């Protein structure tokens, strides 16, 4: 594992000293030329630890330098030390002083080793290509071959057109021939090579024949023995998807295969991760929107949340190919969010990022009034899924899932008939009408919504709430204005306990209301009766001690008499300000206060009358004054300057064009 | 103002600025300030920061500072501290030099 | 809805408008107004009661006031310079000549720093701190300098134009904006030099941001954006910074380990601290957020007028000046950010005055005098922003003058 | 295809520091700056050691939040991920890991390569590296031993490329490398 002994070994060759190298590269000189022995091999290891845990160059004396190259020309050494040092020549790369050669060696596993010396170099003095050509003149003659093949795959990998079109169909012809068993000697020593990279050969670059054994040799790797069975059918599928693009012939083929496929691969437990290659497919070339696709996008999740790398595979799929979407596959993507939200309960960490894309790629017209929500109630969603595994579970194989926390109560209130309906509303897989307050359900999980994986889906909410908004921001009109205002003003306060997940969707969606409100000043004004409630009621100070100041501010600044607008809905408003403000004079903190001091003498300065009512009861107020000391101070920016009425009158109600920098250095030519 | 302005110390560094301010060294306390906007995410610190514009503003500096008062009022994150620069802005840049003093 | 808001805080009544000359130029105070007459008078009309004019007579085509962002600086028919003070106290008129400058010491002193061309053309670029810029012989841009004690004109600099002598005496303007000097060749290039240093900190080709002859460009005083008006009342404006990038070719001008590297790995840089927490905050700052001179330390055609010289550009504005005989002066503004104009008529007997400093509004000289010519303040509004400013007296001054 | 195969420590809920990184290619690179030797070693080693902590912090978040036999084939932990273009590849990939007691191999594999069989092989090469080579107390042979590492990626992994070897094919493998070495 991690032994100390083994921590000072990496230390040591990393600060290895320039004389004490000096002297190992003498040592390595006399030593290698020398008869070599276990002192060869005991000293090169030390050589590539030293130069390997080195991030910064080590450029030590060329003699060493020389005697590897030579070394590896050198072919009576053995295979261990010929191995070490292509290592060596492989990992000091790249240098600009390449004396290697690319024929300098008959051997093929030599070769091989050469090729990797080469190949880590770049094409900065043009190698790629000397390394290809000089691959190519090698197996010119009889080859075997099969060794080396993983470096023409890599070098197609890095180069995709150097390999010369008679040097590309002789591969191809190489190839076709090296076809031909299956998994379920030296002929099938080929076939597996022919196997191991025909998605990346297909990709970069007897045809009758072709057709009949290796075209087929894609399914046969699953269908023409059961961890292997599991990672060939993803390469069969993925294999069959590539002959679909490079042949439009053969997407029919491979959706056919699909279709085939679906007697088992829908109903086969363990082989759920070979569909989202088969929805790749579909999408490139749509699958069945009930069962096929319907339970990649909501059967599945609800089933088999609990992999972390199955749910990579799907989300990425999701995410992967947006920009391809259809009408019908949007529609789809659409009408299941709760249940793709069953992963980022789950499995987060790799899958929020990927959400922060997909969710602005999936926006609806209505359905953000309840996609509020639905964002809202994630830890309490991740809570109750625990739940569901705690009680459907055979104690033999119980070990993939979390029963390993405060299990009673939470179970008996799965059984208690009084929340029989909720939970199959929170767990549900489609979202078709909003559902009731999750504080029934939030008093039920209090001994839960703390667990490692709830605590895990809380910090993935607050950024996909972000993105929904910007993706609505833009997106808004009247009424889905005034349905979202609403939502924060219901939800400020009704919140899962989870830790530190309020005090997020809070900020998100307070200094999101103001982004509404400066879309549409007139938000104030058509929302009289509910601000006056929430600005009249001290709890609502009490208990929502950020969000307070947003509303105050906006109400005493969008008081606005410059078509709906009366003249005694200032007065109302005023009241209800003045009540607050007499009653309350996490409690109203020091900013409730001076917004509270600012709403009142900025919104009597709009009424004739009530700016004696200033001068009797917000002079009042600054006597009494006269965060504390800027309740004090804010007061006056409408108490003496709403004084005089003429400069008061506009100020307050500014044109368009006071944030751009120019647009007033003309309003000052006047004189 | 010798620092950029990256600090977690700018709760305690706004009050001395704004304590200070005044119509010397303008050009460096307005690079400081700007850097500091972005540094501002709670009620405090974007008090304090209005503090030293109102400072600005009883010193009766005029020039850049319509940019300065601009972008705290056009890049804060509390809607009041926004609106405070709004309205002390607009005080500096509408009012002559006594009335200021005496209508503000 | 731009046709005037045309105040006028001082008069001048047009018997002196009846012998002041075609074009003035105003100092930012009000300490004259001077203009040139078609007889080689320098007309001063001291709009600082009465207004009485003051006669200044030679053989003078250049001239121009002290700007300190009057000394008046003028050259005479024989490429003589002359400084002649004049002083606006209690209202008289007077003015005394201070300091003079002869043919034969301005080609000694051009001589003196080795440059073998004898002195044919001297247009002046620039008149601040009793320091003067000339483009000598239109290819030496030589920095005089008149100091105290009655020193004498010594070039504290001279630098040839790091150019051929095929444009070097094709240069039309040199224009002086804090340092940057340009000067512009007919042909459709500005080599925007230093004066600290004399080297050709970089190009700017006029041609490739496509007529030609351009006969003055405009320098915003941030150095930000620069509209070159040419000879057929063409004038267009590109953004420095912009027209240096995207151009650039003409343009001359475990936690650390891993971090550094990627400062010094610069085929790529990393962005490098790859947990899955600080992971997020890249999301949401790409979903929240989705010049040229640091180095060197539409178009207006009113569908011909005479000159048509921009007085002063701006940052977001531009404002320029145009005078024609048979209708009267037009005086236009453009804004440079928002790309609006706004271009009013006025009355026949008009002419601009060069407000040689910081107030950039056209002050146009009318029948009865001053007059700042201002777009979009109503009475109302103008007047209220008086009193909202100080006392209601001024608005009586501002709505009885009118 | 798979850019790396790696060895790196896995932190206990000390920076994360790859014992073993072997880079199976290079990048194109062009700078005004002539090609040095200083750049592209840093980059090709930082973009390693980046996806090492990218695996750490997997591991780990899974280890927290899956409840499975917290702190054994199929029973240690795994997972992938995508990478971020400039941060610091410049075609972005997909990460493969599993971790055994505190040594999690990756795989940096390109979006064009079999997961599962990317799963499957890592698993194999973890067995094979935890028995051929039995570090399960002297964990300096890891480091002062690596020539048994090269010589297991070596057969079994051929330049970045992953085989659908069964069990004939893994018996010749098997009848291929078993005495080469004592």
């Amino acid at each position: 594992a991690f032994s100390a002994g083994a921590e000072s070994l990496l230390h040591q060759a990393r600060e290895i000293q320039d004389e004490e190298l000096r002297r190992f590269c003498s040592r390595v000189t006399k030593l290698l030329q020398e008869a070599p022995g276990p002192a060869t091999v005991d000293a090169l290891q030390r050589l590539f630890l030293i130069v390997s845990a080195t991030k910064y160059p080590r450029r030590l004396e060329k003699m060493c330098v020389d005697l590897l190259q030579t070394t590896l020309c050198l072919p009576a050494s053995p295979e261990q030390l010929q191995v070490l040092c292509a290592a060596i020549l492989r990992e000091m790369s790249p240098f600009n002083d390449l004396a290697l050669s690319c024929d300098h060696t008959p051997n093929t596993r030599q070769l091989s080793l050469v090729a990797s010396v080469l190949l880590a170099q770049g094409d900065r003095k043009g190698e790629i290509r000397c390394v290809s050509q000089r691959i190519f003149k090698i197996l010119e003659n009889r080859q075997s071959v099969r060794p080396l093949l993983p470096i023409l795959s890599k070098v197609i990998g890095l180069a995709p057109g150097i390999l010369m079109e008679d040097q590309t169909n002789l591969l191809s012809k190489r190839l076709v021939d090296w076809l031909r068993f299956t998994v379920l000697t030296e002929d099938q020593w080929v076939n597996m090579q022919a196997f191991s990279m025909l998605r990346k050969w297909l990709l970069h670059s007897p045809r009758e024949r072709l057709r009949e054994v290796a075209f087929e040799y894609c399914q046969r790797l699953l269908e023409q023995d059961s961890d292997l069975q599991k990672a060939c059918l993803v390469e069969a599928v993925s294999v069959l998807d590539v002959l679909c693009r490079q042949d439009p012939s053969f997407l029919y083929r491979t959706l056919s295969c699909l279709k085939a496929l679906h007697r088992r691969l829908g109903e086969d437990p363990g082989s759920e991760r070979a569909l989202v290659p088969l929805a790749q497919f579909f999408l490139n070339h749509a699958m069945d929107a009930e069962a096929v696709y319907g339970q990649l996008l909501r059967g599945l999740p609800s089933e088999r949340f609990h992999s972390p790398t199955l749910a990579f595979e799907v989300i990425h799929f999701c995410t992967h190919n947006l920009a391809l979407f259809d009408s019908h596959f949007l529609s789809l993507l659409r009408l299941s969010f709760p249940s793709l939200f069953k992963f980022l309960a789950w499995n987060s960490p790799p899958l929020t990022a990927e959400f922060v894309v997909l969710l602005p790629a999936l926006v609806d017209a209505g359905t953000a009034v309840e996609m509020l929500h639905a964002l809202l109630d994630l830890p309490c969603l991740t809570a109750a899924l625990d739940l569901q595994l705690r009680s459907t579970q055979t104690p033999s194989e119980r070990l993939l899932w979390d029963i390993s926390l405060r299990v009673p109560s939470c179970l008996e209130a799965f059984q208690d008939p009084q929340f029989q309906g909720l939970f199959r509303h929170l767990l549900r897989t489609k979202a078709s009408g909003s559902t009731e307050r999750l504080t029934p359900l939030h008093q039920v999980l209090k001994p839960m919504a703390s667990c490692a994986r709830v605590t895990q889906c809380a910090e993935a909410v607050p950024v996909l709430l972000q993105a929904f908004f910007s993706a609505v921001t833009q997106t808004a009109d009247g009424a889905l204005i005034n349905q979202l205002a609403l939502l924060l003003l219901e939800r400020s306060d009704s919140l899962y306990p989870v830790p530190q997940y309020e005090a997020r969707v809070h900020g998100v969606l307070s200094s999101q209301l103001l982004v509404l409100c400066k879309l549409k000043p007139s938000l104030v004004v058509e929302l009289s009766r509910e601000l006056l409630e929430f600005v009249g009621s001290v709890s609502s100070i009490h208990s929502r001690a950020s969000v307070f100041t947003c509303v105050v501010w906006a109400i005493g600044e969008y008081l606005s008499v410059t078509k709906r607008c009366t003249a005694e809905q200032i007065n109302k408003f005023f009241e209800a300000l003045e009540a607050l403000l007499f009653e309350v004079t996490p409690c109203c903190p020091p900013e409730v206060v001076t917004a509270l001091m600012t709403t009142l003498t900025k919104l009597a300065s709009r009424s004739q009358d009530l700016i004696p009512r200033v001068s009797l009861f917000l002079s009042k107020m600054r006597t009494l004054a006269q965060g504390a000391e800027s309740i004090r101070t804010r007061a006056s920016e409408l108490l003496t300057l709403l004084k005089m009425p003429s400069v008061a009158q506009f100020v307050f109600t500014p044109p368009a064009g006071v944030c751009q920098p120019r647009y007033h250095r003309d309003t000052n030519v006047a004189l | 103002v010798s620092r950029p302005g990256r600090d977690e110390a700018l709760c305690w560094h706004l009050q001395m600025l704004a304590k200070v301010a005044d119509g010397d060294a303008q050009s460096a306390t307005l690079n400081f300030l700007q850097a500091a906007a972005a540094h501002c995410t709670n009620w405090d610190l974007q008090q304090g920061l209005l503090r030293v514009c109102r400072a600005l503003l009883r010193a009766g500096v005029r020039g850049g500072l319509v940019d300065l008062l601009q972008v705290l009022a056009r890049q804060l994150e509390d809607p009041d501290g926004r609106d405070h620069a709004r309205l002390y802005y607009i005080l500096l840049a509408h009012l002559a030099a006594p009335k200021l003093g005496v209508a503000l | 809805m731009g046709r005037v808001l045309p105040m006028l805080l001082v008069p001048v009544p047009a018997e002196a408008m009846g012998q002041l000359g075609s074009r003035a130029q105003l100092r930012t105070q009000p300490e004259a107004l001077g203009s040139l007459t078609a007889a080689g008078s320098l007309q001063v009309l001291s709009l600082t009661r009465g207004g009485g004019r003051c006669c200044l007579e030679g053989p003078f085509w250049h001239f121009l006031w002290e700007d300190s962002r009057p000394k008046l600086l003028a050259l005479g028919e024989n490429y003589e310079l002359l400084i002649y003070e004049f002083n606006l106290k209690d209202g008289r008129c007077d003015a005394t000549i201070l300091y003079s400058c002869s043919r034969e010491a301005l080609q000694k002193l051009i001589d003196d720093q080795d440059i073998s061309i004898s002195l044919l053309s001297l247009r002046i670029l620039s008149f601040h701190n009793n320091t003067s810029l000339l483009f000598i012989n239109k290819c030496v841009i030589l920095h005089i300098i008149f100091p105290e004690r009655d020193a004498a004109i010594r070039v504290l600099n001279c630098f040839t134009l790091p150019l051929p002598a095929q444009a070097v005496d094709m240069i039309i303007d040199t224009q002086l904006c804090r340092g940057i000097l340009f000067v512009l060749s007919s042909l459709g290039w500005i080599y925007i030099f230093d004066v600290v240093d004399g080297t050709y900190v970089a190009h700017v080709d006029l041609a490739l941001h496509k007529i030609s002859s351009f006969t003055s460009l405009k320098v915003s005083q941030d150095l930000d954006v620069a509209v070159i008006v040419s000879s057929s009342n063409s004038a267009v404006a590109l953004n420095l910074n912009l027209y240096f990038r995207q151009h650039p070719g003409h343009l001359l001008c475990d936690d650390p380990v891993n971090s550094a590297y990627n400062m010094k790995l610069a085929k790529f840089s990393f962005q490098i601290d790859r947990s899955w927490k600080a992971q997020l905050s890249s999301l949401n700052e790409t979903i929240k957020n989705s010049p040229w001179f640091q180095d060197i330390l539409k178009i207006m055609h009113i569908s011909e007028p005479i000159e048509l010289k921009c007085v002063s550009v701006t940052g977001f504005t531009a404002l320029f000046t145009w005078e024609v005989e048979r209708m009267g002066y037009t005086i236009t503004l453009w804004d440079l950010e928002t790309q609006g104009m706004q271009c009013f008529s006025l009355g026949t007997k008009c002419i601009p005055v060069d407000s040689s400093g910081d107030q950039q509004l056209c002050f146009v000289l009318t029948e009865n005098g001053l007059s700042l010519i201002l777009f979009g303040l109503t009475q109302e509004e103008f007047l209220n922003r008086l009193m909202i400013h100080g006392s209601a007296s001024t608005v009586d001054t501002l709505c009885h003058l009118n | 295809m798979v850019h790396a195969f790696l060895i790196h420590t896995l932190r206990a809920p000390g920076l994360c520091r790859v014992l073993y990184s072997c880079v199976f290619g290079a990048e194109k690179s062009d700078d005004p700056r002539p090609h040095g030797a200083e750049r592209d070693r840093l980059l090709r080693k930082e973009q390693i050691l980046a996806v090492a902590r990218q695996v750490e912090s997997m591991c780990r978040l899974q280890q927290q939040a899956s409840g499975r036999p917290p702190m054994p084939l199929h029973e240690a932990p795994r997972g992938a991920f995508r990478l971020a273009a400039e941060n610091p590849f410049q075609e972005p990939r997909t990460v493969v890991w599993l971790g055994v007691l505190s040594l999690g191999f990756a795989l940096v594999l390109d979006a064009h390569e079999n997961l599962l069989l990317a799963e499957g092989t890592l698993r194999l090469l973890t067995r094979l590296l935890l028995d051929h080579l039995r570090l399960l107390a002297p964990s300096t042979s890891l480091l002062l031993r690596a020539d048994r590492i090269e010589g297991i990626l070596t057969r079994f992994l051929p330049h970045g490329q992953l085989l659908f070897l069964n069990d004939q094919f893994v018996q010749g493998l098997e009848k291929e490398f078993s005495a080469a070495w004592p």
